[PDB]
């Protein structure tokens, strides 16, 4: 047989495995925002309503 | 000694006694017995 | 709202807190956050789409929210790769406020993609920017823990991890900070401690993802734990297969003899590395280790580019191990004379071998000269066989199979030489080695007159550490079969000789399907009870199995005779005559 070094450490290293994973936000389960219906002391419903470009693009679903 | 466990280890077997008598193929015995019995059938 | 936002806190009545907020829009659908948290709650039932659906009636409206509806509009573009949106959702969210922590982290996992590209801003501006707003964020102390890993800094990542650990109380995050301390450990040969922080990786979230599975199966190759290795780096393949979780289960190889559990995975493995070359070295080795067992071709194209791996990278000679199993290998093949020249060359390597009493060059010497000494053997150069074998022998006496071929080679002179004797002096050295206990009746077999008195004889390691020994009772079967044909079976004494040879058979039979002299045992003996007819088909089950049996093609040529199928058998006659063994064998012609 041939004697093989025990392979217990990594140096090549997994790094190819490893920075491909794109890693979750999970800070808050309710996805990083406190849901309340009382903060909302303020609304820019009332003139003017606020759209900026940047967010008529993302009012889209998938336009591109 | 050291030199019995030394070379007993490392060295390997890949022929031995007991898988020549079995065969490479698949033959297996529920046919050799079938008419094993089968042959009891007659007697 | 009170009671629905009271469910997400413990993790069920989810769609009863769903069905709550749904009953908010059949009262009183008069403001988004009502709507909002029933996507939350789509959200974390996997459903994107379904939070997507409600967070467009967000920006819409954008009630007073300091707390950037477009922060969870930009983690839901982070779902499904819809990365653009993402950005310019973070972005705006730090446009409202730059002070908010989830748009720098959520833009500095994006970029987390590209590290050699984009390095410094995703570790200072993505990163050390969210250390600076919070430094109790076990997000951003997580990331930095694995950046100073591959940026080498051993120290902080520990001074931060643990606090990565206890900040956060969800699993897959404390698994991660479990991961990378063990990671930081594991570099740090600090491995039991890591052990532990492995598990519990795997213990915390375990479908996350697999690298804390990897990283208990290398840990379990610390303190011998390898069999747990074998079973979770299993999940590793049913992740989702890759060159690295090849060689982990390939030199991690439980696949000894029969066992292709680990064998077929091996032969998958081998050939899902062997059309690669991640500088493949010993990736020939573990290919043709398993080989041996196979097709020995395989073995010998795995040798033959594994001498040249050896090469390149440092002209470095070939160590003797692997040329002396080529040799091996050859000799089996047509191919006995560059084996001689393989084990000469294996002997002069391990020579060269000067100082390598650790790894035993000597011993390697011992069993490579027995190999060349079973090799002048097949050149029938006896003298030098000889020659060999004492060698060992006056060098190491210990050693039996050296001892016995020496005995093997004086049997084929003759029986009653020292051949015997070394044969019984290898039961005196050692009494429990079956192999040349069954070749003392293997002696005996020479004398058929001794055939009653070999019960005795093969009786001594019908010890049941020896049990099962399926040569053993084959030759009880066969010794009592030489038994037959006898005017003695109208008395009852040779067809109670049948049925007892029957039962043998019986018994190998239940024990070994695939046994193939049993076959031709069991054909013999109702051969001899007549049944000829019911022969030829239990012979012609061994002869597909194998034609390389000299017994078979004369009891299937004396049932040809018996139909007086003289043109079917004596061509077969000839064609046993077709081996290499003596010219005029006698009962043959008879």
């Amino acid at each position: 047989t041939y004697p093989f070094d025990q392979n217990r450490f990594v140096q090549y290293k997994a790094t190819s495995l490893e920075k491909q994973h794109k890693h979750d936000l999970l800070t808050e389960p309710d996805l990083g925002v406190t849901i309340d219906l009382i903060n909302p002391d303020t609304y820019r419903i009332d003139p003017n309503v606020l759209l900026d470009p940047a967010d008529e693009k993302l009012l889209e679903e998938e336009i591109q | 000694v050291d030199v019995t466990r030394d070379i007993v280890s490392r060295e390997r077997v890949w022929r031995t006694r007991t898988t020549i008598l079995q065969s490479t193929g698949k033959n297996f015995s529920k046919n050799i017995f079938a008419i094993l019995q089968s042959v009891k059938a007659r007697e | 709202l009170g009671r629905a936002c009271f469910c997400l806190l413990e993790g069920d009545k989810m769609d009863q807190a769903d069905a709550q907020f749904h009953f908010v829009l059949n009262q009183s659908p008069n403001n988004i956050p009502a709507l909002l948290g029933k996507a939350c709650i789509s959200f974390n039932k996997k459903d994107y789409r379904g939070a997507l659906a409600y967070y467009k009636k967000a920006l819409r409206t954008n009630p007073g929210c300091p707390a950037e509806v477009r922060l969870g509009m930009g983690h839901c573009f982070v779902k499904l790769n819809k990365l653009e949106k993402a950005r310019l959702a973070f972005s705006r969210a730090l446009e409202l406020n730059s002070k908010c922590v989830g748009a720098l982290v959520g833009l500095a996992v994006l970029e987390l993609n590209n590290k050699e590209a984009d390095s410094i801003k995703n570790g200072v501006q993505l990163l050390s920017r969210a250390y600076t707003i919070d430094p109790s964020n076990p997000m951003v102390l997580n990331h930095l823990a694995n950046h100073f890993f591959f940026k080498k800094d051993y120290s902080k990542v520990q001074h931060l991890a643990l606090h990565a650990f206890h900040n956060t109380e969800v699993e897959a995050m404390q698994a991660e900070s479990c991961y990378q301390l063990a990671r930081s450990f594991h570099v740090q040969e600090d491995y039991d401690q890591a052990f532990q922080y492995y598990y519990q990786a795997t213990q915390f979230a375990s479908s996350s993802f697999v690298l804390p599975f990897f990283g208990l199966g290398q840990m379990y190759i610390y303190r011998g734990d390898k069999e747990n290795a074998s079973q979770c780096f299993e999940k590793v393949l049913k992740a989702y297969p890759n060159n690295y979780e090849t060689m982990k289960i390939l030199g991690s190889l439980y696949a000894a003899s029969e066992d292709q559990e680990k064998r077929d995975i091996a032969k998958g493995h081998l050939k899902k590395v062997t059309e690669q070359y991640p500088d493949d070295v010993e990736a020939w080795i573990e290919l043709a280790q398993i080989l041996e067992q196979t097709d020995i071709q395989g073995a010998l194209s795995a040798y033959g580019t594994a001498t040249r791996i050896l090469q390149e990278k440092v002209q470095a000679d070939v160590p003797p191990e692997i040329l002396n199993n080529v040799g091996a290998l050859h000799f089996r093949l047509g191919n006995l004379g560059e084996a001689k020249k393989y084990f000469l060359a294996s002997l002069d390597r391990a020579k060269a071998e000067a100082e390598h009493d650790e790894h035993y060059y000597n011993a390697i010497s011992v069993t490579t000269s027995y190999n060349l000494a079973r090799l002048y053997e097949a050149m029938c150069e006896f003298h030098e066989a000889e020659k060999l074998y004492k060698n060992i022998l006056r060098e190491h006496p210990n050693y039996v199979d050296c001892y016995l071929r020496l005995g093997a080679m004086a049997r084929d002179k003759g029986n009653f030489y020292e051949a015997s004797d070394w044969f019984k002096e290898a039961l005196q050295i050692n009494q429990d080695h079956p192999d040349a206990w069954s070749l003392i009746g293997n002696l005996h077999l020479a004398k058929q007159e001794w055939g009653p008195g070999q019960k005795k004889f093969e009786r001594i390691l019908k010890q049941p550490s020896t049990q099962s020994d399926t040569y053993s009772m084959l030759a009880l079967g066969n010794v009592w079969l030489q038994t037959l044909h006898q005017p003695t079976r109208d008395r009852e004494k040779e067809k109670r000789h049948q049925d007892r040879a029957l039962a043998i058979y019986k018994q190998v039979l239940r024990n070994d399907a695939k046994n193939l002299y049993a076959a031709n045992g069991i054909g013999a003996v109702l051969a001899h009870k007549g049944y000829f007819r019911e022969a030829r088909d239990v012979f012609a089950q061994v002869r597909e199995a194998t034609a390389d049996i000299s017994d078979v093609w004369l009891n299937l040529a004396h049932i040809y005779v018996e139909q007086k199928q003289y043109i079917s058998a004596v061509q077969m006659y000839e064609n046993c005559l077709r081996k290499f063994y003596k010219h005029q064998n006698t009962e043959v012609v008879l």
